[PDB]
RNA sequence: GGGGGGAACCUGGGGAACUGAAACAUCUCAGUACCCAGAGGAGAGGAAAGAGAAAUCGACUCCCUGAGUAGCGGCGAGCGA
RNA sequence: UGGUUCGUGGAGCCAUGGGGGAAUCUGGGCGGACCACCGCCUAAGGCUAAGUACUCCGGGUGACCGAUAGCGCACCAGUAC
RNA sequence: GUAGGGAAACCGAGUCCGAACAGGGCGCAGCGGCCGCAAAGUCCGCGGCCGUGGACCCGAAACCGGGC
RNA sequence: GCUGGGGCUAGGAGUGAAAAGCUAACCGAGCCCGGAGAUAGCUGGUUCUCCCCGAAAUGACUUUAGGGUCAGCCUCAGGCG
RNA sequence: GUGGAGCCUGGGAGUGAGGGCGCGAGCGAUAACGUCCGCGUCCGAGCGCGGGAACAACCGAGACCGCCAGCUAAGGCCCCC
RNA sequence: ACCCGGUGAAAUUGAACUGGCCGUGAAGAUGCGGCCUACCCGUGGCAGGACGAAAAGACCCCGUGGAGCUUUACUGCAGCC
RNA sequence: UGAAAUACCACCCUGGCGCGGCUGGGGGCCUAACCCUCGGAUGGGGGGACAGCGCUUGGCGGGCAGUUUGACUGGGGCGGUCGCCUCCUAAAAGGUAACGGAGGCGCCCAAAGGUCCCCUCAGGCGGGACGGAAAUCCGCCGGAGAGCGCAAGGGUAGAAGGGGGCCUGACUGCGAGGCCUGCAAGCCGAGCAGGGGCGAAAGCCGGGCCUAGUGAACCGGUGGUCCCGUGUGGAAGGGCCAU
């Protein structure tokens, strides 16, 4: 409140999507998990792994991305990034898309 | 702005787009403007046709 | 109980990533034929709302 | 066999206003207060003409969470699965 | 018109005061206007423990009160007035 | 909490605007000898203040419901 | 005309040879209990001690003007130097 | 120039009725203990202390406590004193 | 009414050891200054003062307070077409 | 002789009726619904498919209901005022009040915009048919007292004034850096890219000598975009860009 007058927030305008019932469309979701946060796993890593070991959350789809280095793993994921899939490949890893 | 001085837009005449708006005095310039104008759509310059607002 | 996200605000502004506020610029609804492409331009942009102002929407948006 | 009674609780039939929106009418308060009918140790609900996206689940009730999310809103105050 | 988050909104769904008014599975309802496709379900009869609520009543226990406190009442109080 | 940017599709240490390899907006980043401390962050306690409730206490004139 | 006894009409309602009179000793809308701790940007009031610092009564906007929001000015913690 | 100076981030405010005086203007009547701004001051919050007979804001002066010690400030030094 | 025997209230009330003048003071002083005047305590009387009592001014203004009333204010509703 | 040859056939335009269909209206009568009535009631009389009543349409509608009915203000009312620009007050930086002193704005311009080229005023005196204080012409003087659409102020001919040619930068995508400032706004802006205008070129051009000519958000319209699309493809509806 500001004293009557219109306030700071009522004089911005609205933007976007506000979207509309009946509400949020279903869609599948990506969290994205990069290969640095990947470095304390040896073999293959899934999303059941990383859902387990708090780094992927439940309900999201898994997308590998680029900061850090990656480590010649078997990384089964649904989706990477340009990088991920370079550095992974050009340093032993198996990339497995899936669905 | 007046009720003889109106506003209106520039439709480039290539791919019919309103890209400028602008106002005349149609007493005064009763014909319809026409204007070469940069069309962003068409990246080139073309002529611009006035439109009613 | 627990505080309610105030609608309107959650409909205009963001809270970036550092705790900044971001909005639309105002001005450029209606009432622009006689305004320059650099005016409709640059209020086409976000900016970054004051701080006294952007503390108070961040305290309207408890759970983003 | 019914009638009448029972502190609260319950279902159904009706159903306000102050107040909030720093005025006010939509909106809010609230299907709340209260009136009435009925029920019982509970009452309601209940065995999909369901959900809703999972090629899925599998009556209903009740707690946690989902979530102040989805949305609803003089897109205001607020309301809210 | 009501119910739902849904205030007419693209407004479906559930309910129904008024008008019109079917079919019996190759029948019909639903998946948020509508249409196709693909699926889910079987309306217009009824019943159904438990898990849920409450505290007139009994008991147990308090980093509950201790006669201006604690129930309005520790006492012949819903009394005297 | 560990990723953000974008209305979004979406891309991702970037992303959005753009025709752009332009420019800009919003993002991105340990000390001492592998042991040790420390730190994201998060949980609980404590304290200040804020939001919702009567919300520091007392006070209208009034409005509404059901009765007398 | 006055008067006893027996009756009927009441709260946005009665009754009124009309005064907004009267409806149980205050009626421009009775009383009681309830919504209820209504709301009161107003007035009042706000309880032990010591120590350090220490304002403002301006600007902008405000159905605003004895009320607010931001800024100014006070204080505390951490940092810089 | 090391000061209860300054700058940055953050927690908590209060204030948003001022008033007197000096100087500078406006309004007023070269009126008001008038009114409205500007610079400054004091009272506000120093209604603690000395002077001005008395007396917020004029002169002197910023009260941490004690002393039956000394110097000064304004102002005083015939008596009240 | 007064005096004696019997019985014996009240509103009000910061405390009081409660004079006049001329000044001063928030602008009308028992309470500050200066001066004047004044032995202690009552009883019957009078009302000039204690800005005497009573009643949180009815006038007046203010509150985005209330209520009654009006209409070609707004928006509804009964009713009527 | 036709713009249009004539017979018959045909599809049809403007009409006119005859039949058939669905429709909708009025009028007359009937009785049996419904309503009223009748000492007699499965009946008689009257009204009559109207009226009443149900759902729905639009209308009149202080009879009643909820409310609104601004602020500033040398008390309130009445009057005046309310945003923006210019000058003064304003105390030689900026800022600075009163219901202090004076004015103006709510437009306009398709050139009154861009660039290149060229030109220089007002006024005074003298000369000149109609012709005047002032029309147009000539000479001399004349630094700006003219002009710059309109208030005022600043600015200005070493042009911002006057004339002409070609033109549309009255750009699209951005924007270093600042002015101002409580917020939100407002203002100035070099430079880079795209595709242009003018110029031999240097260069200039993102409207107008400048400061008034204005309105946040919500709600909705239109043109694009093709971003979302409630099982799926579409669609409905949104989003984004422009207005
Ligand atoms: C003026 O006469 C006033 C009237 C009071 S009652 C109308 N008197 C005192 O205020
Ligand atoms: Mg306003
Ligand atoms: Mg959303
Ligand atoms: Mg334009
Ligand atoms: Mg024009
Ligand atoms: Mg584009
Ligand atoms: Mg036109
Ligand atoms: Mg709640
Ligand atoms: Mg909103
Ligand atoms: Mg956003
Ligand atoms: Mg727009
Ligand atoms: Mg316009
Ligand atoms: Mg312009
Ligand atoms: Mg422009
Ligand atoms: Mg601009
Ligand atoms: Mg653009
Ligand atoms: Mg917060
Ligand atoms: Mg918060
Ligand atoms: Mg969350
Ligand atoms: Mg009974
Ligand atoms: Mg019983
Ligand atoms: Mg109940
Ligand atoms: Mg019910
Ligand atoms: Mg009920
Ligand atoms: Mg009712
Ligand atoms: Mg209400
Ligand atoms: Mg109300
Ligand atoms: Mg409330
Ligand atoms: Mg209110
Ligand atoms: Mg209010
Ligand atoms: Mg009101
Ligand atoms: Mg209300
Ligand atoms: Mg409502
Ligand atoms: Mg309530
Ligand atoms: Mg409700
Ligand atoms: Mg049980
Ligand atoms: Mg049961
Ligand atoms: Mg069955
Ligand atoms: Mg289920
Ligand atoms: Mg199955
Ligand atoms: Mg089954
Ligand atoms: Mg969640
Ligand atoms: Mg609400
Ligand atoms: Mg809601
Ligand atoms: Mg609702
Ligand atoms: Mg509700
Ligand atoms: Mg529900
Ligand atoms: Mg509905
Ligand atoms: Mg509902
Ligand atoms: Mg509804
Ligand atoms: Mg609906
Ligand atoms: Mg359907
Ligand atoms: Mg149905
Ligand atoms: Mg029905
Ligand atoms: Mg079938
Ligand atoms: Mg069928
Ligand atoms: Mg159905
Ligand atoms: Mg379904
Ligand atoms: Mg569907
Ligand atoms: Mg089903
Ligand atoms: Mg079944
Ligand atoms: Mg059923
Ligand atoms: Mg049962
Ligand atoms: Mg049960
Ligand atoms: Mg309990
Ligand atoms: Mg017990
Ligand atoms: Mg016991
Ligand atoms: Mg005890
Ligand atoms: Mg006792
Ligand atoms: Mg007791
Ligand atoms: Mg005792
Ligand atoms: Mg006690
Ligand atoms: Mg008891
Ligand atoms: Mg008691
Ligand atoms: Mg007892
Ligand atoms: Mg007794
Ligand atoms: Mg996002
Ligand atoms: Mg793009
Ligand atoms: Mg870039
Ligand atoms: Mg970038
Ligand atoms: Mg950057
Ligand atoms: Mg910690
Ligand atoms: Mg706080
Ligand atoms: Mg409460
Ligand atoms: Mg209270
Ligand atoms: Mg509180
Ligand atoms: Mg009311
Ligand atoms: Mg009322
Ligand atoms: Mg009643
Ligand atoms: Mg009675
Ligand atoms: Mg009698
Ligand atoms: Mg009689
Ligand atoms: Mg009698
Ligand atoms: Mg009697
Ligand atoms: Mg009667
Ligand atoms: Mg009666
Ligand atoms: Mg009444
Ligand atoms: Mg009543
Ligand atoms: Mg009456
Ligand atoms: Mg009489
Ligand atoms: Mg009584
Ligand atoms: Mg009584
Ligand atoms: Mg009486
Ligand atoms: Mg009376
Ligand atoms: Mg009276
Ligand atoms: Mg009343
Ligand atoms: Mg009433
Ligand atoms: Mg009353
Ligand atoms: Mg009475
Ligand atoms: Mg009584
Ligand atoms: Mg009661
Ligand atoms: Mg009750
Ligand atoms: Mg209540
Ligand atoms: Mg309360
Ligand atoms: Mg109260
Ligand atoms: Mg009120
Ligand atoms: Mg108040
Ligand atoms: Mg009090
Ligand atoms: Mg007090
Ligand atoms: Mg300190
Ligand atoms: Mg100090
Ligand atoms: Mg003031
Ligand atoms: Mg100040
Ligand atoms: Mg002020
Ligand atoms: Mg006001
Ligand atoms: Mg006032
Ligand atoms: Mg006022
Ligand atoms: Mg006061
Ligand atoms: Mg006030
Ligand atoms: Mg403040
Ligand atoms: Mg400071
Ligand atoms: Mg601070
Ligand atoms: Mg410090
Ligand atoms: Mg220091
Ligand atoms: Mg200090
Ligand atoms: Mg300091
Ligand atoms: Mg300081
Ligand atoms: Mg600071
Ligand atoms: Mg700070
Ligand atoms: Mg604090
Ligand atoms: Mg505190
Ligand atoms: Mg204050
Ligand atoms: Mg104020
Ligand atoms: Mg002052
Ligand atoms: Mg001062
Ligand atoms: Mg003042
Ligand atoms: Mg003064
Ligand atoms: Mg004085
Ligand atoms: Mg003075
Ligand atoms: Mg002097
Ligand atoms: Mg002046
Ligand atoms: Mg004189
Ligand atoms: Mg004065
Ligand atoms: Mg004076
Ligand atoms: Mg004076
Ligand atoms: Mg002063
Ligand atoms: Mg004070
Ligand atoms: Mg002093
Ligand atoms: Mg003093
Ligand atoms: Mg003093
Ligand atoms: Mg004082
Ligand atoms: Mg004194
Ligand atoms: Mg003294
Ligand atoms: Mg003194
Ligand atoms: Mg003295
Ligand atoms: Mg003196
Ligand atoms: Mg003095
Ligand atoms: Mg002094
Ligand atoms: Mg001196
Ligand atoms: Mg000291
Ligand atoms: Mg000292
Ligand atoms: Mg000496
Ligand atoms: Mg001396
Ligand atoms: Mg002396
Ligand atoms: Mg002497
Ligand atoms: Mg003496
Ligand atoms: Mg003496
Ligand atoms: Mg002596
Ligand atoms: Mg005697
Ligand atoms: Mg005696
Ligand atoms: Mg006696
Ligand atoms: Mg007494
Ligand atoms: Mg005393
Ligand atoms: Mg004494
Ligand atoms: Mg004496
Ligand atoms: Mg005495
Ligand atoms: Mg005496
Ligand atoms: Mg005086
Ligand atoms: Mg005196
Ligand atoms: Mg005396
Ligand atoms: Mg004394
Ligand atoms: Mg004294
Ligand atoms: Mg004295
Ligand atoms: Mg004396
Ligand atoms: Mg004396
Ligand atoms: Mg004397
Ligand atoms: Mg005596
Ligand atoms: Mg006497
Ligand atoms: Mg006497
Ligand atoms: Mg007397
Ligand atoms: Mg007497
Ligand atoms: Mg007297
Ligand atoms: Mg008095
Ligand atoms: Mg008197
Ligand atoms: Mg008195
Ligand atoms: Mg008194
Ligand atoms: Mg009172
Ligand atoms: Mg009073
Ligand atoms: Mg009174
Ligand atoms: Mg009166
Ligand atoms: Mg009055
Ligand atoms: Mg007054
Ligand atoms: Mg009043
Ligand atoms: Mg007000
Ligand atoms: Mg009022
Ligand atoms: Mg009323
Ligand atoms: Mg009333
Ligand atoms: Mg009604
Ligand atoms: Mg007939
Ligand atoms: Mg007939
Ligand atoms: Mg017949
Ligand atoms: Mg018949
Ligand atoms: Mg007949
Ligand atoms: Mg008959
Ligand atoms: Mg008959
Ligand atoms: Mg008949
Ligand atoms: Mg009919
Ligand atoms: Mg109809
Ligand atoms: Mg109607
Ligand atoms: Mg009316
Ligand atoms: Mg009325
Ligand atoms: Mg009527
Ligand atoms: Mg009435
Ligand atoms: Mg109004
Ligand atoms: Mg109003
Ligand atoms: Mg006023
Ligand atoms: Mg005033
Ligand atoms: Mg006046
Ligand atoms: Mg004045
Ligand atoms: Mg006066
Ligand atoms: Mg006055
Ligand atoms: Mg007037
Ligand atoms: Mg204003
Ligand atoms: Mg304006
Ligand atoms: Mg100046
Ligand atoms: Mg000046
Ligand atoms: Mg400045
Ligand atoms: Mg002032
Ligand atoms: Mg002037
Ligand atoms: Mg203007
Ligand atoms: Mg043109
Ligand atoms: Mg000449
Ligand atoms: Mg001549
Ligand atoms: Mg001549
Ligand atoms: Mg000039
Ligand atoms: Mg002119
Ligand atoms: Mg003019
Ligand atoms: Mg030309
Ligand atoms: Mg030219
Ligand atoms: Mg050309
Ligand atoms: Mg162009
Ligand atoms: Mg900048
Ligand atoms: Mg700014
Ligand atoms: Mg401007
Ligand atoms: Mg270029
Ligand atoms: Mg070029
Ligand atoms: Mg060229
Ligand atoms: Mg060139
Ligand atoms: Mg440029
Ligand atoms: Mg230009
Ligand atoms: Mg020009
Ligand atoms: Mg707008
Ligand atoms: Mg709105
Ligand atoms: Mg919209
Ligand atoms: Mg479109
Ligand atoms: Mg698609
Ligand atoms: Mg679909
Ligand atoms: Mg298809
Ligand atoms: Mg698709
Ligand atoms: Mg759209
Ligand atoms: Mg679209
Ligand atoms: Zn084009």
């Amino acid at each position: 409140f500001e004293g009557g007058r219109s306030t700071t927030l009522m004089r911005l305008p609205k933007r976007g999507m506000q979207g509309q019932v009946p509400g949020e469309i279903k869609r599948p979701r990506y969290q994205g998990v990069n290969l640095k946060d990947l470095a304390r796993f040896e073999g293959e890593v899934t999303p059941e792994l990383l859902v387990r070991a708090g780094l992927l959350k439940k309900g999201y789809r898994l997308k590998i991305l680029g900061e850090g280095e990656a480590k010649p793993l078997k990384v089964v994921a649904h989706a990477f990034s340009k990088s991920a899939l370079e550095k992974l490949k050009a340093a032993g890893g198996e990339p497995v898309l899936l669905e | 702005a007046s009720e003889v001085r109106i506003k209106l837009l520039l439709e480039c005449t290539e791919c019919k787009r309103r890209n400028y708006a602008t106002e005349k005095n149609k007493r005064n310039t009763p014909n319809k403007l026409e204007l070469r104008k940069y069309c962003p759509w068409c990246r080139k310059h073309t002529v611009h046709r006035e439109v009613k607002i | 109980p627990k505080m309610k996200t105030h609608k309107g605000a959650k409909k205009r502004v963001k809270i970036t990533a550092s705790g900044k506020v971001v909005a639309m610029k105002t001005g450029k609804r209606h009432l622009n034929w006689q305004k320059s492409g650099k005016e409709i331009r640059q209020k086409g942009r976000k900016f970054v709302l004051a701080k006294p102002e952007a503390e108070r929407i961040k305290l309207l948006l408890p759970y983003e």
